[PDB]
């Protein structure tokens, strides 16, 4: 019965945290911010539609100069648009059609995307010849790759539908730490400003910080009732969101270590996509099943606004580094810029 | 007198605010929410488009039977009768090219994989404009301002001799806009409907034959409201250039009845195509 | 204004020339999900239609570029991504039919083939796949000719209660799964009874993609 | 069972770790989070927007 | 490895034509706007000639338009100069150059060895470079300048100058794009500055290969222009 | 259509 022992003291020890959690849960930030303005309208109006993908939108990824974005769809095209101008930069062919992610190196060297192949292909954009080459297929994953994120041009995490995630050295094209403990795929990531933590969600309802140097997990949070679908860092760093089936958005303090605030309508019952902030984290933006994305004011949990622009699903949006735009993408196969 | 004028005024007015009302509003629609990403909605965008061009001629045809006089001079004479022309050409071929484009979706999918493209479906329409240019610019050539008994007449002249170059231009048109249409049409319909009787899809429980139903009674509604639009203009031009009739009151009107009856195919093709289609109902 | 961003547009049409014209290869293909439980004859009909997630293969018939792919190893959550199929032309489904009387494992459930019924369910009711046509290949009917003489139905279906013939038994099978089907007006099965050396299969799932093209195209056309 | 067993003392020690983390106080994080927004808000394009002079997707 | 081998040249009587010709290999030749730029014996550059990729696109120099026609045929991976009605002052060392152009590329980045042609016997914008030679020591700084009749500064913020490097005997190198933006492979001694009208090209601690002629020039509009260079002596 | 004469 030795089984039967441990099972009954996993209880006490979760019994335990929460037990500190309330401890320490003296009020909630609702309340602590009730005094402070409203944000009121926010009108935001579509700058620029990006037309030029022929299936499904799954990704898309801001340069770090604001300026330059990736994305990904189902009809095999990695596209780099200057979305000052609309103008197509690079057209890149994938080798396996069936990608669910891209990422935007923060120097600007590199792409990477991923998907159902269980490979996270390198993308080299400034070779001698002219053209852009894979330069690393990482394989190892057992399961879809959900996500990607570099750290810096030799180093990226990844997020897989075998429930685990991964450090890859790029130069060498092997698993140097592995991310073991979530119990169902995982879907989404988010590294931290710093770039020595990340968050990742997964199918099992729960969000996890992981410490990249050491590669173990610091903290787990729960809370939400289905599927984690998406995840961003708070500016700061101190906290994150969660997008999640359930059509709630339940944000999470590191330090507190638990809930702080829920964003939902009741008339609002779809799933969300996609998550970020804005650059002073005041707004909260999330992209919905129901077509439309959500602005959320990140202190108060009133809706802020709306973006309704697409026909069809919100797969993915962001906000560039400098805060003067979102791009949002979607399932109609079009991408739009908005401020 | 007064009473055969204002009937025939209202019916002018009636076939000419209808189609343009009509046909401008499926513009508007196909512009703003279908998009031309299907071959389908370019033909019926071009269709519209030509549709309502010849239905912008009928106010200075009412207007010329009102005065009986054409005030609007030798430019716009020109001009009017060679749209006039162009159209009667433009949207009769662009209801053959739709025939065919659909006989082609049914008979032959792998063929129409490769023919049934958006880009094939704009170049073949740019086509059709071009061949009906290849008679819309000789009419405007041909057509002058003669001086009538009465004052003045926007009218078609020939050169000697002037009764066969007439009647070659009046046997081009009924043989052109007419048989071969209606051939085409029919045959092109009449194969779909026959292949599409024999599709798994529509020969099993009674919702899948309704289905069969419905898709048969469009085609045949579709041909007949053609047949019944154009028929009697062409036998009434044909028996004035065969036999002189005796003018009338009742002459008058039913000429212009057929006139008017003719553009009501105008009227009835934004309506049976844009508003009865399943796509459009979305 | 456009001093050298004359030459970036001109790049972008270049560009954008040529995601048309990739588009158009795209359009014509026929896109085809293999599915079914391990062993239920899937690779046999991969090596028929022929001379790391998701396995592919192409191969070309009466003039149509078919493309299939078989989801193969995917130890994942399918609600998580069985919705990025979504347009596919048609789903073929492999369905073993000896596989009716498999012993159950250590652990097992249910037996092999009323988990295959269970996938179907999923598959052939699942949102994604509403207007998706059904192809099913029951496969392995000459191991079936052997099992039937020893070994009876009602070890898979304890309420049948027909004979043991070939006839019998695959009129019932077949029925069995096809009333799965919830949306039968909208959408069809084609059900073959194919083998190891049967070869009119390929010809068969023509037929049947042939009809679903027909489908689109009365769609598209607006008569649908 | 022999991965029941071993997956069993994983989830103790890593239950363990968590435990012994030090944390702050809800009020503490909360009003940092406050004190962010308010010293970040005027830097915050999507909050206040700019002229459309200084709007790059307008120039 | 990038190569761009021309040929074709030759002596040739006035009035006669030639065609030159340039063979491209070690890159996606295709996705490339070429660029024909000549040197006459003791003189400094002169555009040509331009082809855009795909063809699209065809610029002629003023001296030449009408006489001289650029072609490529992609499939060889080659890049034609049909020249007609040759007179003596088109005698000149022809460069093949290769140059892409999307945001943050660097146009005018490999040129190719070149060949010799031997004939025998106003809205343009001017490029000055004032100084036409400079006596310099290893190890100390140098300032090159350049000016232009008109501002280079665009409504886009690009400032459309570049700095090209011939070292003696060698073709031309790329150094700066747009003014201040270092080239692939070009040691960080090197910077650009200026603004509008004036621009200012800086070497820090100069060493021995570093000795050559330095030229500007602007890509605003066509057609290109460059200034007559400014030459590095050693002391 | 056979309007104008």
């Amino acid at each position: 019965s030795e089984l039967d022992q441990l099972r009954q003291e996993a209880e006490q020890l979760k019994n335990q945290i929460r037990d500190a959690r309330k401890a320490c849960a003296d009020a909630t930030l609702s309340q602590i911010t009730n005094n402070i303005d409203p944000v009121g309208r926010i009108q935001m109006r579509t700058r620029r539609t990006l037309r030029g993908h022929l299936a499904k939108i799954y990704a898309m990824h801001w340069g770090t100069d604001s300026r330059l974005l990736v994305s990904a769809s189902q009809d095999g095209k990695l596209i780099i648009w200057d979305s000052y101008t609309t103008n197509k930069v690079h057209a890149i062919p994938l080798r396996s059609s069936w990608v669910m992610t891209c990422a935007y190196a923060p120097s600007g060297n590199y792409v990477a995307c991923g998907g159902l192949d269980n490979i996270c292909s390198i993308y080299n954009l400034k070779t001698r010849e002219g053209n852009v080459r894979v330069s690393r297929e990482l394989a190892g994953h057992t399961g879809y790759l959900s996500c990607c994120r570099f750290l810096d041009d030799n180093q990226i995490v990844t997020s897989s539908g075998d429930t685990t995630c991964a450090l890859w050295d790029i130069e060498t094209g092997q698993q140097t730490t592995t991310f073991t403990g979530h119990t169902g795929d995982v879907m989404s990531l988010s590294l931290a400003p710093d770039t020595r933590l990340f968050v990742s969600g997964a199918c099992d309802a729960s969000a996890k910080l992981w410490d990249v140097r050491e590669g173990m997990c610091r903290q787990t949070f729960t809370g939400h009732e289905s599927d984690i679908n998406a995840i961003c860092f708070f500016p700061n760093g101190n906290a994150f969101a969660t997008g999640s089936d359930d059509a709630t958005c339940r944000l999470f303090d590191l330090r507190a270590d638990q809930e702080l605030m829920t964003y939902s309508h009741d008339n609002i019952i779809c799933g969300i996509t996609s998550v970020s902030f804005s650059k002073s984290g005041r707004l909260l933006l999330a992209g919905y099943d129901d077509f439309n994305c959500n602005v959320w004011d990140a202190l108060k949990a009133d809706r802020a606004g709306v973006l309704a622009g697409h026909d069809n699903r919100v797969s993915c949006l962001g906000v560039t580094d400098d805060g003067m735009a979102v791009a949002t993408g979607s399932w109609d196969s079009f991408l739009k810029i908005w401020n | 007198s007064m009473i055969t004028a204002i009937t025939i005024m209202a019916l002018y007015s009636i076939v000419c605010v209808v189609g343009l009302f009509g046909n401008f509003l499926v513009m508007y629609v196909i512009v703003r929410y279908t998009k031309m990403k299907t071959a389908t909605n370019i033909y019926i965008f071009n269709l519209a488009l030509a549709d309502a061009l010849a239905t912008s001629t009928l106010p200075f045809q009412s207007v010329n039977y009102l005065m009986g006089t054409w005030p609007f001079g030798t430019i716009l004479c020109k001009i009017v009768i060679s749209i006039d022309y162009y159209n009667m050409f433009t949207s009769i071929w662009t209801l053959c090219t739709m025939s065919v484009d659909r006989y082609i979706a049914v008979c032959h999918p792998v063929k129409a994989l490769d023919f049934r493209t958006p880009r094939n479906a704009k170049i073949i329409n740019v086509c059709n404009w071009i061949l009906s240019s290849a008679i819309g610019l000789p009419v405007m050539f041909m057509a002058t301002t003669k001086y009538r008994q009465g004052s003045i007449d926007c009218t078609l002249t020939f050169s000697h001799p002037t009764w066969y170059w007439e009647n070659l231009l009046k046997i081009c048109v009924f043989i052109f806009a007419f048989i071969m249409p209606v051939l085409i049409i029919t045959v092109c319909y009449g194969l779909m409907i026959l292949r599409l009787k024999s599709v798994r899809m529509l020969s099993g429980s009674k919702e899948k034959d309704r289905n069969l139903r419905r898709i048969t009674r469009m085609v045949l509604v579709v041909v007949a409201v053609f047949i019944v639009c154009w028929t009697p203009i062409h036998i009434y031009v044909i028996i004035k250039a065969l036999v002189t009739i005796p003018e009338t009151t009742f002459q008058t009107v039913s000429w212009h009845f057929c006139i008017a009856l003719g553009y009501t195919n105008s009227c009835l093709n934004p309506v049976l195509y844009a508003f009865l289609d399943e796509n459009f109902k979305r | 204004l456009s001093a050298e961003d004359k030459a970036a547009v001109e790049r972008s049409k270049m560009i954008d020339r040529n995601l048309r014209e990739d588009g158009e290869k795209a359009a014509k293909e026929v896109k085809l999900l293999l599915l079914g439980a391990g062993e239920s004859g899937k690779s046999t009909i991969v090596k028929q239609m022929k001379i790391t997630g998701i396995v592919e293969t192409h191969f070309t018939f009466k003039d149509l570029y078919f493309k299939m792919f078989d989801v193969g190893g995917q130890r994942s959550e399918r609600k998580k991504w069985i919705h990025c199929f979504e347009g596919v032309t048609a789903i073929i489904f492999c369905v073993a039919l000896s596989d009716y009387d498999l012993v159950l494992a250590e652990d097992e459930e249910m037996n092999r083939m009323h988990e295959s019924m269970k996938l179907f369910d999923s598959i052939c009711n699942n949102k994604w796949f509403t207007e998706t046509s059904i192809i099913l290949f029951l496969n392995k009917k000459d191991l079936f000719e052997e099992k039937i003489k020893r070994s009876p139905l009602t070890i898979c279906y304890p309420e049948y209660t027909g004979s043991n013939t070939y006839e019998e038994a695959a009129a019932y099978i077949q029925c069995q799964f096809e009333d799965l089907n919830r949306r039968k007006d909208t959408k069809e099965i084609y059900t073959h009874f194919t083998c190891a050396t049967d070869t009119k299969n390929v010809q068969f799932v023509f037929d049947a993609v042939t009809d679903v093209i027909i489908k689109n195209n009365l769609k598209e056309c607006g008569l649908y | 069972n022999t991965a029941s067993i071993a997956q069993a003392r994983k989830l103790v020690e890593q239950l363990k770790m968590e435990a012994n983390i030090d944390r702050i106080k809800v009020s503490k994080a909360a009003a940092d989070l406050m004190a962010y927004c308010e010293a970040h808000a005027k830097e915050d394009p999507l909050l206040t927007p700019v002229p459309a002079s200084e709007n790059p997707f307008r120039e | 490895d990038v190569q761009l081998v021309e040929s074709g040249g030759g002596l040739v009587q006035p009035g006669g034509s030639r065609k030159l010709s340039c063979s491209a290999s070690g890159f996606a030749f295709s996705s490339f706007g070429m660029h024909w730029v000549r040197q006459a014996p003791e003189k400094g550059l002169e555009w040509v000639a331009y082809i855009s990729s795909g063809s699209g696109t065809i610029y002629y120099a003023d001296t030449v338009k009408g006489r001289f026609t650029i072609s490529r045929d992609d499939p060889k991976n080659t890049l034609f100069l049909q020249m007609t009605s040759l007179r003596s002052e088109d005698t000149a060392m022809y460069y093949c150059v290769r140059s892409i152009y999307y945001y943050g590329s660097s146009p005018f980045d490999f040129w190719g060895q070149g060949t010799t042609l031997t004939v025998s016997s106003g809205s343009d914008i001017v490029m000055t470079q004032a100084t036409s030679s400079v006596p310099v020591t290893p190890g100390e700084s140098v300032s090159i300048s350049c000016r232009s009749s008109k501002s280079l500064l665009h409504s886009n913020g690009n400032t459309y100058l570049y700095w090209f490097l011939q070292r003696p005997g060698q073709s031309p190198q790329l150094l700066i794009y747009r003014m201040s933006n270092l080239a692939s492979g070009v040691p960080d001694r090197f910077s650009g500055s200026g603004s509008g009208t004036a621009f200012t090209l800086t070497i820090s601690r100069l060493e021995a290969e570093d000795v050559g002629v330095y030229y500007c020039m602007q890509h605003l509009e066509y057609p290109l222009t460059f200034g007559a260079g400014t030459k590095l002596e050693l002391k | 259509y056979x309007g104008f004469x």
